[PDB]
């Protein structure tokens, strides 16, 4: 089918948001199950779209991001995909085979940004010692315009050119060492966050704690509810012990 | 069909919802339409019944290469 | 004097909702942190002085948590520089002392929570229904997350303020250390815990490959001797190598960086596994 | 068969030993192990009240009464059980399929009388006033009566109408939902001991050790001896510690 | 001077086999308590001047513990009684708080020992003895568990009694505290764990029915992802439930009312399970 | 038979008991006759054997709901 | 096949080298994988001996010395069982097959030699109340001279006589009691090392980390690395605390 | 003054290698410590007078740890010996103390990783390539093992020495007692758990003999019934029996021959299983 | 032969290694002897491959009656 210029603005736009809900992650307009409704709703049938979010929201799950360790990036998998299947004519199977190629495509692109970001946080920097509280703010809300982009371009790119089968064939370029060598150094990202906390933190006497914890998880069945629970009751222990608080 | 009755029937209970608190304040008109709409996904819900999912609790980022499902306790 | 309007507590609340959107690999989170801010800091330092500088590069530094559960901190911190402003001594590392505190819990116990529990539960239930292509799925999910996450943000936020204010008011009576004390001590468990548990290394060379059961092939690696050992010994020492890194001043985003070329290399040369 | 006016006599006198040890929980003359032995012999052969004991005894462990949760008084289901089975002239198995409904009615009987006894906890209340020790005594012995009384009259309405089967009958006014229902309260009721004795012990600082003992029933494989011994060496390791004592 | 003959404490030893026997839903065990030391009272209190009545209405509180395990609380408070009448001042809040200190941890290890593996090992021993049909079992039972029961109960006393005259010797060395501190900890230590292994809450409403494995149906239900979550957190709230009811003076016995009657309503109406 | 036999052996046992420890005193006749008691069980208990039941250990309440056999293990 | 002197002389010395080794437990030299290659290579082909110590370190492995408790002793078996496949021209399953008498055989013989060093013990006390030191130098290493003849001699003898079965008789004298009566107690022998470091460490306030540290072995699944960091942890928190220290 | 030459301690580290050889039931492993030592008293103390007699006698004391683990001791005992004969003031029960407090911890895991996983890893590797029959399998595993050996005895003899000269230059500042104390404490830790998972106590006496799941004939035992109560009791109860007869300075030479009786004797009788 | 060949190989490389800590002196020969050897066993391995066995650790005195192969867990 072809598409007229108004859902390409649409689709345009609705891209856009769900970038933004890429890095803000706050009212979930990147998960599978709300933007594919969406575009659904501006391309045509809902039925098909919120069909397709549907069963990509059960891949989904678990796409958390940890802490510097970004995840597949649902955003681009989920708009691209269901463009695909009501545009280009595909069967809900195929649309989602395609899914998971489009997400590491997208944890590349938003591994870039977040790369990118650093120059906004410098510029930041340089307009603290002027004191100067707009700029900080401008500085701040125009740094999702390109998380917005990462999403929007080539949702359009898709779009314009779905009468052909060239987005398949470029989907093989990442060949596979990288689409799973991200994973891979995903599987280790996840230290440097909480490195750089315990960092700054500078609570060296306590860090007998840390191994206690480590230690607790390898070996036994408890929860990451059970697990808080015990850190609390340690800590409220600790203090009504420990002297230095009980001077007379 | 029913897409649209459900979309008629949140409008319609949020407005209600709206309504009901105006004479509290504007701080109580975003409870009352947050009410309206929840009962409607709620009564929604009880009346579609059980689902046919796993229903994951205390997941986590399976995607590196941690145990998935409930506590990472599945190689 | 100056105090914090009601007007300027909910201008903190809606600017958190922006609270990621310029994240960075550098100083993750942080700029989110000095943006929702601005009301405040626009109240207590009205003119460019001196103060003003410092309270802006006081909230330029590292700060990362789970996104929702931040607005206690948003909440203590703003009690913390109106009692700062007004005169009463606080430091600067008893701010970012108890900034730093909390950061390790809230995000060792926000993540597995909201990203844990919370929202996988009802995105299922969103998803099931939505097999059948109901909007009551994504309406069911957008709803009840949102009215969650709407909630724990201005509720956080008001209640960080009004126990911040308390805290403060018995200055002297040793209560900042305390919490800075507790909050470390769980935040290191719950650290110590997710380290272990949410971090995976492999190593898939082969040891010994026994053949036996008629044909179970029984094969060990060297991840198979290191799990005998200790189960995510390899992350720990990570862990360790990092903190020693960022001890010699080297910048974040390098050690990012190694961290990808390494797990891509790896891959490639076939001794990292999946 | 029918039964002489001195079995009668020996069974109500029996039915009243196991009623008193029902509530004592003492020299477990309500256990079936004993009550069918004693009612065997007063009625006829040994050998079958032994047997049914044996066999009612299988069932009855882990009918433990725990802090105000009642059990399902093994009492009057070992009693009445073996009045049908060697007055009555029926097999042992259709004797013990009587056990569980006969239990569920005892359940409830024990229940009634334990809060009537309440009466003669305020009566010796009053007599706390005037000091008088001989009534305290009296007070208190003259409360196991009712629980007497409460396994020995339906033994005896049992034997005296035995040529009967009304009883089967009786045993089904009390549906399901009682019979059932009971267990599960019994289920919550276990909670209420341990609350009034923590409410007692006024000690909110030591609560972090109630939290620290349940989430290590949850996860973990641990007796209750273990348990025990763990609780003991904190409380020690707690005094070594706790500045409180340690005062130069 | 005022001292407990050896004939008055055969009389506590006799009478506490009566233990039970006056058990309330309100104040559980509390008449045999008090029913227990008459002999004793009879002797330190003579007259019935002012004394007499508070020392009956001390012993008229509530007192719940393991039958056979109560004959040392019974021999200390004979000790601290002989030491209060003979003048040495022990507040009010000593005895009872010794003895409420030490109904935790006896209650919290005596079930799981008397009624847990005591009572049944022979039990299950005379069972199946009895089943061919010999005398050797029911006698087997009785006489063993009774050798327990009246050596536990007679050296219990004896023991508590020359134990609670050498803790009162060196009054004010700190020791009463000591004793009610470390009974405290482990009996809340055993009585969180026992709420946890000894109570069930089952709601059975259905959430998911995915059917696979050619028809092994698993279900999940509501109680399914409490459990997950955590074992046993409806028993704990409930317990959280019924002490604060308990601090408002509400009277235990309507307590246990709403217990029973939720208990059935709720299996009538299908809300409950088993 | 049997039984008698064994009632028998008890009165027997005991009586000798509380004979033997006459010149003790009173409270020693009774530690006599226990044991006298305790004797003529272990001994009928040794001739008997081993016995087919599962003789359970540290089990709870398990009629509410709770598990059933050794730690409440048991669902 | 018959043995030259030298090769007596050889597997004599490699034999005091084995036993040597037995008490050291320092290179090695008892272990199979050593002292079958060395007896093959002073006997004739290197191919069996090594083959034999291959097969039988498997056995081997896991007879390690815990504190008063003795193993098998591979040295014995290790030299003799060789010494029968290449020179006595046996399979190499039948002279493995006699691997475990010979063990519990030399298990016995190191168990007196073990014993008889107690008067050298006291030698040494008694030299040292003159204060020689050449004297403690020349007692302690003339201790090992019996453990090297406990292997030795019955080396030579078998190396001697390797035209008869009767080593297999010999090996019946030791009939089935003492074999598996020796590791029955062993079993409890591991407790005796132990129990006499804490009674001469003398520290009974400490005694409560004893029990935690046994009940935690009976219900976790922890390791001993495992335990050892937590032992690690509990201490210097203990020291932490424990107001002795933090004394202003 | 008198101080240890370089060439000293080296000859403790040659002399090191035959630490057992003299290996007692009585005093395991003292005449080995005192004949490592024989060059460092050969300095310290160069006259007869009374110091040498008293030194060699303190060394000939109880001493077992394992063999390869006691370098760090020997340099630390070297160093105290030092400051001792130097003049300033360490008595006899610091040294001893610290010798003893630092035999538990490393006995303790000293065997569960050289004789645990160091020596069976690389014996497996050599005696599987000795399968086939290259002489890399004896060459593997004699090399691997002594490289490792050898490098701990050096280098623990050295930096125990190091670490133990800076223990005694703040002498007053409480360093020796917290060594000791936290020693003790990581030691009993390890052997209260090593007491456990070690030991084995098997009492065969069949209880219950049930008969069901077509044939499965579910035996259970008086060790059925003993595990069931806590793992390992029997093995507990023997250490607090040993303890107590050490404690009435019996030799430990005649335990040892009673637990050798009783196995053997038990056994015969077939109340001990296997 | 595969065997003489692997004992020259380590005689060279052990005398190659030695020579190489010369200037070092006495303390370092050692050193150099032990790499040339350590390389020697490393490589003779590398080129073996794999291996046919369990590759047991954290083991115990099984020989009494703990449990067999990793952490005594074995019956
Ligand atoms: O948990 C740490 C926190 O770090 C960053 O802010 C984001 O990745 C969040 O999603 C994550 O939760
Ligand atoms: O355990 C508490 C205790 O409470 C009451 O006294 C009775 O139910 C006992 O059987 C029970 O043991
Ligand atoms: O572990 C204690 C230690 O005791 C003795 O010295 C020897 O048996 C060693 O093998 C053992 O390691």
């Amino acid at each position: 089918m072809e598409i007229t210029t108004l859902q390409i603005v649409l689709v345009f736009i609705v891209a856009c948001i769900a970038g933004m809900g890429s890095i803000l992650d706050e009212f979930q307009f990147h998960r599978p199950l709300i933007a594919c409704t969406l575009v659904g709703i501006v391309l045509g049938d809902m039925k098909t779209g919120i069909i397709i979010g549907g069963t990509l929201e059960m891949i989904a799950l678990g796409w958390m991001n940890i802490g510097a360790a970004v995840a597949p990036d649902a955003a681009l998998a989920s708009i691209i995909s269901t463009i695909l299947v009501i545009a280009g004519h595909q069967s809900i199977g195929a649309g989602i085979a395609l899914a998971i190629p489009l997400a590491a495509a997208g944890q590349v692109l938003t591994i870039i940004v977040r790369t990118i970001t650093v120059a906004f946080q410098h510029a930041a920097d340089k307009a603290a010692d002027n004191g100067n509280l707009t700029a900080i703010s401008w500085i701040h809300v125009s740094s999702l315009f390109l998380q917005a982009m990462r999403v929007a371009i080539p949702a359009v790119i898709v779009a314009l050119s779905v009468g052909t089968s060239e987005v398949q064939n470029m989907l093989n370029a990442i060949p596979e060492v990288v689409t799973n060598g991200l994973n891979i150094a995903g599987g280790m990202i996840v230290v440097v966050g909480y490195a750089m906390v315990i960092n700054m933190m500078r609570a060296g006497y306590l860090m007998p704690f840390f191994y206690l914890g480590f230690v607790t998880a390898a070996f036994t069945n408890f929860n990451l509810v059970a697990l808080g629970v015990i850190g609390t009751v340690m800590a409220v222990l600790y203090i009504q012990l420990s002297p230095k608080y009980n001077r007379v | 069909d029913p897409n649209t009755q459900l979309l008629n029937d949140l409008g319609n209970n949020m407005a209600w919802g709206a309504a009901l608190g105006a004479p509290g304040g504007l701080g109580s008109a975003a409870l009352g339409a947050a009410g309206g709409a929840l009962q409607t996904v709620g009564q929604g819900l009880i009346d579609h019944g059980p689902v046919n999912v796993p229903i994951p609790v205390l997941i986590g980022p399976s995607w590196n290469g941690s145990g998935s499902g409930y506590n990472s306790a599945t190689s | 004097e100056k105090k914090l309007t009601q007007s300027d507590i909910r201008g903190v609340f809606l600017r958190s909702n922006l609270f990621q959107g310029s994240w960075n690999f550098e100083r993750m989170q942080a700029l989110g942190f000095c943006f929702s801010m601005v009301p405040a800091i626009r109240r207590l330092y009205p003119e460019n002085n001196e103060a003003r500088k410092q309270a802006i590069r006081r909230h330029l530094e590292f700060f990362n948590t789970q996104p929702f559960v931040a607005a206690p901190i948003l909440g203590v911190t703003l009690a913390l520089e109106e009692q700062r402003a007004n005169g009463a001594e606080i430091d600067d590392g008893a701010i970012n002392g108890i900034k730093v505190g909390l950061m390790g819990p809230l995000a060792g116990v926000g993540d597995p929570i909201f990203w844990g529990t919370v929202r996988p539960v009802f995105a299922a239930l969103g998803a099931g229904i939505a097999m059948s292509g109901s909007l009551l799925g994504p309406l069911l999910f957008f709803i009840l997350f949102n009215l969650v996450r709407l909630a724990t943000r201005y509720y956080g936020v008001a209640y960080g303020y009004s126990k911040g204010i308390d805290i403060v008011k018995d200055m002297g009576g040793g209560f900042l250390q305390k919490l800075t004390e507790g909050a470390s001590i769980l935040g290191l468990f719950v650290m110590g815990a997710l380290v272990n548990k949410w971090t995976h290394v492999n190593i898939p060379l082969v040891v010994s490959r026994i053949t036996d059961q008629t044909g179970k092939e029984h094969v060990t690696t060297v991840q198979t001797i290191l799990d005998q050992l200790m189960p995510g010994l390899v992350p720990l020492l990570l862990t360790f190598a990092c903190m020693w890194l960022l001890r010699k001043k080297v910048n974040p985003l390098w050690i990012i960086v190694g961290f990808f070329v390494i797990g891509i290399a790896g891959y490639a040369c076939g001794l990292l596994g999946l």
